[PDB]
């Protein structure tokens, strides 16, 4: 029965992407081809992204996955989803996007009642009304998380070991496809935290993304070498400094960021304390929290920053590894999967340029 | 005609994908289950009045914690899943499936479903469960999470038997309306 179950996946496999191709093709046949008369070229790319991109590159997916089930025992099935493993993160700016452009479909039908009739009329010749165009701009995301799935079964099923073995290259190709999608997501959205704080932030010396990912921020009170009693100030924590601000009005002015390259931690109201001190510096901070809660808070914040700066294993081997943002698509050194997110996804060797997760420093060849 | 919208959530494996297949299709998918359950809408007669019901399934999207969100909006209705047959599953429901839907969804009614009734009075996974150190989940413990959860009923049902499956998308229905 094994056999017959292998079978009836790689028909599901075929017929689900079909299915799916068509449905990209409706949106772009029935939706915005109808739509481009009613809406600004600026509405159009808010509302459906790269859909257009997403039709282009299943469209040549299907007919390879179709040659690939055709020949000899579909035994080149597990290649064409490593081949398409990297053209498919165009679904990090789909799946980034899709709330954006579902809120602003939303927005314009019910502003506009021409464009929500115009609506109902296209669902209605798309598939009947079964649909609405807010339905199937979600479709793009449920198909790029079914890969996975649909391979896990098919392994399961083969009892052909070889088979097995190669298919798990595509299993991993589409859970690592999957991560980086929500990655990306994740990325965009932490973006989108740091434009908020940079816009707030006065007489930045670069952009805020720089200096990583923020940690947290909050009031606290500061002395310093140059001002030794207790001083009010604003502070954001990121991976690589410390912002020390001073809050003038809705906005906070940078008075010093302190780097943590260099700077450590060494352990009533306002009483909770420790330092912020470099190595062999002239200069530390005592940095003062109103509560005990709030100290421990900053203390394991700092320690993360910390962890990212300076990760286990950096110099494992030879390596110098530092924190690094990958403006082209790159895979780890240790592990061959893909460098996830769109800013500081990982590290660099300062020596050899090797690129590798945090998590795989360690597994890296020397250096 | 409303479009009323209920997405099924809950651990992979406890068969959402099943359920689905089986309720829409009528009959149990067979000895192949499909992995893929493509968004149904279809009218059902539920206490005399026609509803156009809209059914998604989350199958794929369980272990990406950005991605997941994104089926959540404008929701009338939750399924929230677990299979009998896996306490693993049951523990899921409170420690990761409630919280989350209703942090993104605060006014959405829920119905708590356990999944698999078939296999509770099966003799072999009785036996591999046993040997696993685990035993089925009962009405009463189920019925017990779905009070502590604030779900608006507890039902079980089989996707290969069809038992109790007619009554989880009724129910729904008349949550919402
Ligand atoms: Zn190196
Ligand atoms: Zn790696």
């Amino acid at each position: 029965t094994e056999y017959d179950k292998r079978c009836c996946c790689l028909r599901e496999i075929q017929q689900t992407e079909e299915k799916y191709t068509d449905t990209l093709g409706s949106i772009q046949q029935h939706f915005m081809k109808p739509l481009q008369r009613f809406l600004k070229p600026q509405d159009m790319e808010t509302i459906f992204v790269n859909i257009e991109e997403l039709f282009s590159v299943h469209t040549h997916f299907l007919k390879e996955l179709k040659d690939a089930l055709a020949g000899p025992g579909a035994t080149t099935l597990y290649q064409v989803f490593i081949k398409y493993k990297e053209r498919f993160l165009v679904y990090g700016r789909y799946c980034s996007q899709v709330e954006s452009a579902s809120k602003h479909l939303d927005q314009v039908a019910t502003a506009r009642e021409d464009v929500q009739m115009k609506l109902e009329e296209c669902s209605q010749r798309a598939n009947n009304g079964r649909f609405t165009l807010r339905d199937l701009l979600m479709v793009p995301m449920q198909r790029v998380l079914k890969y996975h799935l649909l391979l896990q079964e098919l392994v399961k099923h083969t009892q052909d070991a070889t088979e097995k073995e190669n298919l798990r290259l595509a299993l991993d190709a589409m859970r690592d496809l999957a991560q980086c999608v929500n990655e990306v997501k994740r990325d965009n959205e932490t973006l989108r935290q740091i434009t908020n704080f940079q816009l707030s932030i006065e007489n930045l010396d670069q952009s805020l993304a720089n200096y990583g990912r923020p940690k947290i921020d909050g009031e606290l009170k500061i002395t310093s070498v140059e001002r030794r009693s207790k001083t009010d100030r604003y502070a954001f924590l990121l991976d690589k400094a410390l912002l020390i601000c001073k809050r003038r009005g809705d906005s906070y002015d940078l008075k010093a960021s302190v780097n943590l390259h260099s700077f450590q931690v060494r352990d009533k109201k306002w009483s909770h304390m420790f330092l912020l001190i470099e190595d062999q510096g002239a200069q530390g901070y005592e940095l003062f929290f109103k509560t005990r809660e709030l100290k421990k808070k900053w203390m394991e914040q700092f320690e993360m920053a910390i962890s990212n700066i300076y990760p286990e294993n950096a110099t494992a081997n030879g390596h110098d590894f530092q924190m690094f943002s990958f403006e082209e698509t790159t895979s780890c050194k240790a592990c061959q999967m893909l460098l996830r997110g769109t800013f500081y996804q990982g590290y660099r060797c300062y020596r050899c340029r090797a690129p590798a997760h945090k998590e795989c420093l360690g597994r890296v060849p020397p250096c | 005609m409303q479009a009323i919208k209920c997405v099924v959530v809950g651990d992979g494996a406890v068969g959402k994908t099943c359920l689905l297949i089986s309720y829409t299709t009528n009959a149990f998918p067979g000895e192949y289950i499909p992995t893929v359950f493509d968004n149904y809408s279809a009218n059902v007669m539920v206490d005399g009045k026609p509803v156009n019901l809209g059914l998604w399934d989350t199958a794929g999207q369980e272990d990406y914690d950005r991605l997941r969100p994104l089926s959540y909006p404008q929701t009338d209705v939750f399924l929230i899943c677990f299979s009998l047959v896996s306490p693993a599953s049951f523990e899921n429901v409170r420690a990761k499936w409630y919280p989350e839907v209703r942090h993104h969804c605060p006014n959405t009614p829920i119905i708590l479903v356990g999944t698999k009734l078939d296999l509770r009075d099966d003799k072999d996974t009785i036996e591999k469960l046993k040997e696993k150190k685990l035993t089925p989940i009962t009405y009463p413990q189920g019925l017990a999470m779905a009070k502590e959860i604030g779900a608006v009923k507890y039902l079980e049902c089989s996707a290969l038997t069809q038992r109790g499956l007619k009554t989880v998308f009724d129910e729904a229905i008349r949550a919402v309306l």
